[PDB]
């Protein structure tokens, strides 16, 4: 998966 | 995945005794921007000093856009202006960084997974076999066109940034991008290959200077076996599960292996080294290496 926030 | 309690007490002192017992052979560090703030690189979410409180001047839609690959592809100039503002005149790793260098020298460091891009882990003496730069690095840059992909060193990327010329490939005139993993980009393959193997055998998680709010990096804490102790050294607690959403549990009635040491990462690593009998080693190491860098 991709570098994501939250 | 049977929850045994390996620390004789959920404190720094208990972690220390555990580290110098035979059970504890393989240490994984997970680190973030908190371990480099005392080096002059601000973090993101610290109120006031964090980047998110300091991006008004970049005319951006919202604050987060300046670290998103999409927005960067449309408009690379803000990021590169920001890069010039943040670029430190001197790269000097911290006490915290040299603590991890001590783990390496003592044969304890299985890996350091870092979210930082500032190369300070390398300068402290961590080598590619020790390091997973989970979000890339400023150390090398590449032409973005699937064609050149030619590589440029930091020396060349720094000149472009300070002369306020957007970096273009000398061979193809495409944009040249630091090997940083932007938001919305895929993490390096080495991140996944290391994590599938490293977390089968880890005896201690050392989590330092990270709010554990970026995925998939933050999920690393859940990859260790359930009896692996986990020490957080950080300004405030992090990695606990939301009450509405294997998080950290320092305080519940079921807490059995997580420890939160709250303060500066430099101070926490200093205190841990003292308990280990490493304090003088650590002071000598930091003073010698800082002296060497100060004289460059
Ligand atoms: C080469 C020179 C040029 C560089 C300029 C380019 C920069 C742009 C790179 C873009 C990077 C892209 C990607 O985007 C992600 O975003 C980031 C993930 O955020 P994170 O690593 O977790 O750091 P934080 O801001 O969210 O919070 C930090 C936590 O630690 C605590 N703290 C803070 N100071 C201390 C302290 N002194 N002692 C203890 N604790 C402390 C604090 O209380 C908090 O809990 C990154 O890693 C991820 O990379
Ligand atoms: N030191 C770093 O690479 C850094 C700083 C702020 C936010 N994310 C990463």
């Amino acid at each position: 998966p991709r570098k994501q926030l939250a | 995945s049977q929850k045994e309690r390996l620390l004789d007490e959920l404190t720094l002192e208990g972690v220390a005794r555990y580290m110098q017992s035979e059970r504890c052979r393989r240490v994984i560090c997970l680190v973030g921007a908190g371990i480099s703030t005392s080096a002059g690189i601000p973090d993101f979410r610290s109120p006031s000093t964090g980047l998110y409180d300091n991006l008004e001047k970049y005319h951006l839609p919202y604050p987060e856009a300046i670290f998103e690959i999409s927005y960067f592809k449309k408009h690379p100039e803000p990021f590169f202006a920001l890069a010039k503002e943040l670029y430190p005149g001197q790269f000097k790793p911290t006490i915290c960084h040299y603590f991890m260098r001590l783990l390496k020298d003592k044969g304890l460091l299985l890996r350091c997974y870092t979210q930082n891009i500032d190369t300070l882990e390398r300068i402290a003496g961590l080598e590619q076999e020790d390091l997973v730069e989970a979000h890339g690095t400023f150390y090398t840059s590449h032409c973005v066109s699937a064609s050149c992909r030619h590589e440029y060193p930091l020396s060349w990327m720094k000149e472009k940034i300070f002369s306020e010329v957007t970096p273009k490939c000398e061979d193809c005139q495409s944009l040249v991008k630091p090997d940083i993993v932007f938001f919305g980009e895929s993490l390096p393959a080495r991140f996944f290959s290391c994590m599938q193997s490293d977390f089968l055998k880890v005896d201690l998680l050392l989590v330092m200077g990270t709010s554990l709010q970026v995925q998939p990096f933050a999920s690393l804490i859940s990859k260790a076996p359930l009896s692996t102790p986990r020490l957080l050294i950080n300004k405030e607690k992090a990695g606990q599960s939301d009450p509405f959403l294997g998080g950290m549990d320092f305080d519940s009635k079921k807490a059995y292996r997580d420890v939160a040491w709250l303060g500066e990462c430099d101070q926490g690593c200093l205190a841990l080294a003292e308990l280990l009998g490493w304090k003088k080693e650590l002071e000598d190491l930091v003073r010698r290496e800082h002296a060497s860098i100060d004289a460059q």
